[PDB]
């Protein structure tokens, strides 16, 4: 019917009046502010903090927790469904922790959406500009195809380390967070296939499958250090702040920033190749994201904890040391890629500049956070020593 | 130094007079008995990636509101 | 001064623990705190409602003097006691592998928890043994679940019935 | 030249080829079950194309909220006693679908399969959407509703009463704590499934029938986002049905994760449609009998059996207990009412006459009480009267069921009155079925949950009241009430005055 | 209050039931579709033709018009609204027209903005990434800022060439396209300028100001020859097709894609310069869009008109004439600037093969679909005369 059947309270006269009817004449509360009890992180609440903050049910008994008792339901054997023994870190409050970009899945998916659609949009100009006419052809049978490609496994290996940590986080602040760092991960590991797909339509001989680049991850050897720094901070770690910690704020920050920032993003321009920077462009955006919520989270939150400060920051120095190991032998095991790069490419002097850029970052961004004390000329040297 | 930055509208905006430039054709092609001055100036300072996100944000709430609240 | 959150029994612990300044004694306390109020097998019932907050107040007293005790590859490979963390978890894991029953295996595994929970073991040893464990555990458990009627389960599980009451 | 691009399944095409083999590539939580590592998810997403179809609905949803939903003053003109139900059914939901991210981070982190691991990762993106859409529905009833207070801050002011216990038990500590296959069944396969998905509509249902437009806009689109997770459930169950295992435990963590979750729904949604509401959509019996018996318990789970996947062995049990559960909850419900953080009300005429039609012997049980209740002032703060009072002068103590957490009273039930007291290293225990008793006995130490009589022994009602918070903004006037008008409002000192002490019904029997 | 005061027909008790009253039992028409009479290009109707096609209120005496008689009120002197005197192009129906994108206003600013938000994005993770420290220092400041700079000034230019033609565009569908093929061309001008802003905000010492582009571009030699055909395409046509025209598939499409492709997306990258090949992707993906729409109205609606094809060609073919000899001239000119260069950037044959792709994609996407006899190497040699 063009009326429907169904009467709605809003709508329909009877029920509508029976309903006004019963309404009070004003609010039976004046505080209509959803979250009002929570602390806020800068001038006035917001929506971020008001839909976020406390959506977990944890128990006072879990630093910040606001309910009591135990969980009603355990793993055999007694573990809680949630506890402070799932991480070597401690806390006054877990729920300290706040996204910079407050982000909450509305705007999380609003801008990945807008860049999935630019991307599209993109491609399509890129492909009917005729562009592609003007990129080194080894570069790309050879360095994006093989080598890009195969930097996708280490993408999808941080990628799934996230894993426990979404099922361990002790607070919804922290787990939304870390969600998304993971899943930006994910996304650019897609981003590069995608760009190898791409290729693979206006590149009568290019092949999409992931074979070569997955036997050169796999079994190859610019990346063998790399890997197994991967498969270890992924199935070996089960602190999920260690996991999110040595990912974020050791390897990847370390390793990843180069190999994206200083090897791709930085010859790939020289090759006429302005499509992998494009992608990049993401990539990179994604990790500068992201580490506002790493240095807000194991900073500004733990490793200034008020009551923790000095046990924390001990844990980190221990984490950071830990991996700081495997990561800088997945540097010099990458170092290796460079004697296949043509002739005149780049020199010994230019790689030394970009590690100092990535060294002095990461000491800037994370290592002098957590007073580490490393060495930028003999990392440098360390790493430097594999070419 | 690395701190995270950006341009905005009135930023551009602030350099948008001096885009025009003075040649002897730049004239109306109009009839008018009218003299617009060649330094008026406007209120809004706005620039084309400006414009269209808001009314993006509008036409969101618009269709939104049309296509689903309103239809059901 | 009565509470949920906050009441005379938390604060007399809080002033308790801070007495503490010793890992030795730290981690002694609660591993006999462990033993005597939490799990089905707790020496006492007198602080239920105040020892899982207690608790872990005195694993924080102890995570800090770990952290201030411990050189970096102990921190991540010994527990707080001085044991080698993978030597607790190879050796219990074999226990656990031999168990006869499910009413062995629960107590392997509940046992491990009281012992060896962080700040004790280190956390990255210790779930890897809740993983190992907890799947042993479970094998037995849930193998013909209902095959034992109730009459009987009570008996096995030795609980003191004190009351039944069905119309059907 | 032609215009070119690449799609999603142009990509997920090779996924699957993302994970590589190595030593510890293997789940770090227990399971007895084994995934196949080569199994396939059913849509071809990547996070790029994930988020474009979620910006979509967003966009619809926030733009009817922000914009005609509020020119219509839609937040106001919804019946007073559905304002009250959405505290409950929104805030309830927000933490079933919070949990839902770690429960599918979990089985995430089980899966072998890249695919696999990708159909879960999409659910764990929808239960962070899921939880904030929830969020979003009581934060806007806050903003623009006739009474904020427990819409606001339910969050923190849930933990005063027992009906909060049970829905931890089924829709957050079920969906992480256990086998992860276990978890996998209590959320998707029975809990969304079952309930959830068919919970979700009909909800929109109620709330339109009670003038609320907010509800149906959110949860409508949150809907739309259930057929990934239905998939994921099912696809769980053909990832093990080849491992040995599967025929050995299936069927008993199925029928633990059915019991489980009906015995918390079965009374609890059927209170919250038939007594927090005016209009009435259908009679609840009605409803749960196609939900579990014809749709849940037949179709569904009829296609799983050539996956070795049997019905639920307590479902003729579920059944039996199910008829007068939610009508013997109210009555507790009703007589805890300062226990709650929303304002509840007695059945009035029309309501009284739609029972009995619907429920024959409503009256003469439930319909006499609640109109002895009313008449002896228990609508009225200056009577001193509070029906938790009339259970103790006859006699008629009120237990909680120490697996499901779920309040009973084995003597004035007119449903299910057994009850079974066990006593184990000088600690007292009450079950209120024998699948739940079974539970307890086999796994004493996955269930410790201390009840509300336990935590507030000894405590002056109006003391647990004021020291968490279950105060509105003048900090005098008790956020729960005893009925939904403007008026005569009850305060803390209303409570204080009654000089109830709660006491734990247990030790009656030492 | 709570409730409000303004009673609202659909919600108020009393007055919807007044109106549920008055409603009939069903529609009065089944036929709800929206333009149902429009002949649909595709498949079926689209949203973008329903809520398009027909706005324009042209009466049988403009082609394709539905309307009858003369207009109410006409310019001093008797010229119509809207005629067909203000274009020397025929068609059996202006209203063919189809933006193959489909773009009404909605979807239009919808994309646009996304590429807003996004560009934000990318600056704020580019200056955090301190990309900046390995862009070669003289093409920053002398090439980005100053040439690339000064190129603003042309879209600019070629954004008003549309102004006469958003007034005197005889059809909804055509003049919807034209509007937007110049608010792409102002949004490409003031990103240029963004870029220049933000490099002023992430390296010391860097202006600004415009005033070294803008000399460059009225006073300078390497763009005089553009800018004199950009002021010719805006103030000296008064013929709107002959402006969108000429400036869309003659000098756009030779010198605007040499500049943007084959010199500074081409070249930047060579000096460490992400940031503006970021812009031009920009550039290029909007030049393709409205490539599309201009090959729809020229090639398909009018070029391959029923009845005015012959005569439409013989026009263009005239337009192309006309302005390929001032863009030659401009791209000549433009040579000029290869000598700025640091030795070694960039040699003949690259440029020389540059221009043949340039050349050769105009003969494909344009010249060939009016029968214009273009010679490559005749147009190439005529440029690379201006190499100093
Ligand atoms: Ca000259
Ligand atoms: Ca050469
Ligand atoms: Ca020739
Ligand atoms: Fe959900
Ligand atoms: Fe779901």
């Amino acid at each position: 019917s063009m009326l429907g059947e169904r009467r709605r309270g809003l709508t329909d006269p009877e029920m509508a009046a029976v309903i006004l009817k019963a309404l009070p004449e004003a609010p039976l509360d004046g505080n209509n502010k959803m979250g009002y009890f929570v602390t806020p992180r800068w001038k006035r609440l917001t929506e971020y903090e008001a839909l976020t903050v406390y959506a977990q049910p944890n128990a006072d008994w879990i630093a910040g927790g606001l309910d009591w008792g135990d969980w009603t339901q355990k793993f055999h054997g007694g573990r809680p469904s949630w506890g402070n023994e799932t991480t070597e870190l401690r806390t006054v409050d877990w729920f300290k922790h706040r996204d910079p970009l407050r982000r909450w899945h509305a705007p999380y998916v609003k801008d990945k959406a807008e860049e999935w659609r630019y991307t599209d949009r993109f491609l399509q100009g890129y492909s009917a500009d005729g562009q592609i006419r003007a990129m080194n052809p080894t570069w790309r049978d050879e360095f994006i195809n093989r080598y890009w490609g195969a930097f996708l496994f280490n993408e999808y290996g941080l990628f799934n380390a996230h894993s426990q940590g979404a099922r361990e986080a002790l607070s919804d602040v922290t787990r939304v967070s870390l969600a998304f760092w993971g899943f930006d991960k994910i996304d650019i590991a897609q981003m590069i296939q995608l760009e190898r797909g791409f290729l693979a339509k206006i590149v009568p001989g290019f092949d999409e499958s992931t074979a070569v680049p997955k036997a050169e991850w796999t079994n190859g050897e610019v990346y063998k250090s790399a890997r197994l720094a991967v498969e270890g901070l992924w199935q070996e770690v089960f602190d999920w702040n260690e996991s999110a910690f040595s990912v974020h704020a050791v390897y990847d920050a370390l390793f990843g920033q180069f190999v994206r920032r200083e090897f791709f993003q930085r010859l790939a321009p020289r090759f006429g190749d302005n499509l992998t920077p494009f992608f990049i462009n993401q990539a990179q955006t994604y990790f500068q994201i992201a580490k506002q919520g790493v240095q807000d989270l194991y900073y500004n939150c733990l490793g200034d904890d008020p009551e923790f400060s000095d046990y924390n920051r001990t844990v980190m120095r221990n984490w950071t040391g830990k991996w700081l190991e495997p990561t800088i032998a997945a540097l010099r095991d990458f170092m290796g890629l460079f004697a296949k790069l043509p002739a005149g490419t780049t020199d010994k002097e230019e790689i030394t500049a970009s590690l100092y850029r990535v060294v002095d970052d990461w000491i800037e961004d994370y290592a002098s956070r957590i007073d580490f004390k490393a060495d930028r000329d003999q990392i440098v040297k360390a790493v430097l020593a594999g070419l | 130094n690395r701190a995270p930055t950006s341009v905005n509208a009135q930023e551009v905006h602030r350099w948008l007079q001096s885009f025009n430039w003075d040649f002897k054709n730049n004239r109306t092609k109009y009839a008018t008995k009218y003299k617009m001055a060649n330094e008026t100036k406007e209120q809004f300072k706005l620039i084309a990636k400006e414009y269209a996100r808001m009314e993006a944000v509008k036409d969101e709430r618009q269709f939104g509101s049309l296509q689903d609240a309103l239809t059901r | 001064k009565l509470g949920i959150h906050s009441n005379d029994t938390r604060d007399a612990w809080v002033n308790k623990i801070a007495q503490l300044n010793t890992l030795e004694k730290a981690a002694e306390m609660l591993k006999q705190f462990r033993m005597d109020h939490t799990t089905p097998f707790r020496n006492s019932y007198e602080l239920d409602n105040d020892y899982l907050w207690i608790e872990a107040k005195l694993e924080e007293k102890v995570a800090v003097l770990k952290a201030r005790a411990f050189n970096e590859v102990d921190f991540r490979h010994k527990t707080a006691f001085g044991e080698d963390a993978k030597s607790v978890l190879d050796g219990t894991v074999a226990k656990m592998n031999a168990a006869k029953d499910k009413w062995e295996a629960e107590k392997i595994h509940i046992g491990f928890r009281q012992a060896y929970k962080p700040p004790i073991m280190p956390v990255n040893y210790f779930l890897d043994g809740e993983r190992q464990l907890g799947t042993r555990l479970m094998e037995l458990r849930n193998l013909n679940y209902y095959d034992t009627p109730l009459e009987e389960l009570r008996k096995q599980r030795g609980v003191r019935v004190v009351h039944l009451q069905s119309p059907h | 030249r032609a215009p070119t691009s690449v799609n999603a399944q142009e990509v997920h095409r090779w996924l699957q080829s993302f994970n590589w083999d190595f030593k510890n590539n293997r789940t770090k939580y227990a399971t007895k079950y084994k995934m196949a590592n080569e199994t396939k998810e059913q849509f071809k997403l990547i996070a790029k194309e994930y988020a474009r179809m979620e910006a979509v609905k967003d966009e619809r949803q926030f733009g009817s909220l922000q914009d005609a939903l509020t020119r219509l003053n839609a937040g106001v003109r919804v019946h007073p006693k559905w304002n009250e139900t959405m505290k409950v059914v929104s805030n309830f939901l927000e933490v079933g679908e919070y949990n839902a991210i770690a429960a599918t981070g979990m089985l995430w982190d089980s899966a072998q399969a890249a695919e696999q691991k990708n159909g879960y990762l999409a659910q764990v993106l929808d239960e962070i959407r899921h939880t904030h859409q929830c969020a979003y529905v009581n934060y806007y009833f806050a903003k623009n509703g006739q009474d904020p207070a427990g819409h606001n801050d339910a969050r923190r002011t849930r933990t005063i009463g027992p009906l909060w216990k049970g829905m931890k038990r089924v829709f957050s500590d079920g969906f992480i704590s256990g086998d992860a296959v276990e978890c996998s069944l209590n959320l998707q396969l029975v809990g969304e499934a079952c309930f959830t998905n068919p919970l979700i509509v009909a909800v929109t249902e109620w709330a339109a029938a009670n003038g609320d437009e907010i509800t149906p806009t959110v949860f409508l689109s949150i809907e739309t986002d259930e057929l990934r997770h239905m998939a994921n459930g099912y696809q769980t169950v053909v990832s093990i049905a080849n491992d040995p295992a599967s025929a050995k435990y299936l069927n008993t963590d199925l029928n633990n994760a059915f019991w489980t979750q009906q015995k918390y729904f079965t009374p609890v949604l059927g209170m919250l449609f038939e007594y927090g509401s005016k209009f009435k959509v259908e009679p609840w019996v009605k409803t749960w009998d196609r939900w579990v018996y014809e749709d849940w318990g037949g179709i569904w789970i009829g296609r799983l059996g050539k996956y070795g996947v049997e019905s639920p062995r307590s479902l003729k049990d579920a059944k039996q207990d199910a008829y007068w559960a939610h009508h013997d909850l109210y009555l507790l419900a009703y007589a805890l009412w300062p226990t709650g953080f929303f304002r509840l009300a007695l059945p009035d005429q029309e309501e009284m006459e739609w029972f009995e039609a619907n429920y024959p012997g409503w009256y003469d049980h439930y319909g006499k009480i609640y109109e002895e209740w009313r008449a002896r002032g228990c609508e009225d703060p200056s009577s001193g009267f509070i029906p938790l009072m009339w259970f103790i002068e006859n006699n008629h103590p009120i237990y909680i069921d120490r697996v499901s957490q779920v309040p009973f009273c084995p003597s004035l039930a007119k449903g299910a009155s057994t009850l079974r007291v066990h006593e184990y290293n000088g600690e007292m225990h009450t079950f209120s079925d024998q699948w739940g008793e079974r539970m307890w006995l086999a796994e004493p130490e996955r269930y410790e949950c201390q009840n509300i009589f336990e935590q507030y022994e000894g405590r002056e009602l109006s003391e647990v009241i004021a020291e968490l918070h279950g105060l509105r903004s003048d900090g005098k006037t008790l956020i729960a009430q005893p009925h939904v008008r403007g008026d005569k409002l009850w305060t803390l000192d209303d409570i204080k005055r009654l000089n109830c002490v709660f006491k734990n019904p247990v030790k009656a029997f030492n």
